[PDB]
């Protein structure tokens, strides 16, 4: 279609929403990424996260 | 979660009451006479004693 002195072709439906869920999820990836390794746990103390001052 | 049960649990078996009073050092049994001798001359002290008689 001519947008405007320009053209795009139509995006598939399921192409695009699996795009924006492959967004998603990688964010959700990183999300946890980040943060895994961090909760310093002890069953004594519960979960800790160091610090340089309280 | 399992070890934070298992604290759970460790804490129930160390908050039933003690068997019995706990051992000291109950060595070198304290002298009685020494006690008296010391308190009734002390008390006695620059004092002209006559015996008791009924």
């Amino acid at each position: 279609f001519v947008c405007n002195e320009n053209i795009y072709m139509a995006p598939n439906a399921y192409t695009l929403l699996a795009t924006r869920m492959l967004n998603a999820t990688y964010c959700f990836q990183k999300a946890l990424t980040k943060i895994e390794k961090f909760p310093q746990y002890n069953p004594q103390e519960g979960y800790t996260y160091p610090k340089l001052s309280n | 979660q399992l070890l934070d049960v298992s604290r759970q649990i460790k804490s129930y078996w160390l908050t039933n009451s003690l068997s019995t009073s706990f051992p000291t050092v109950d060595y070198s049994e304290p002298d009685l006479e020494k006690v008296k001798r010391t308190l009734t001359k002390l008390q006695n002290h620059l004092l002209e004693v006559s015996l008791i008689e009924p």
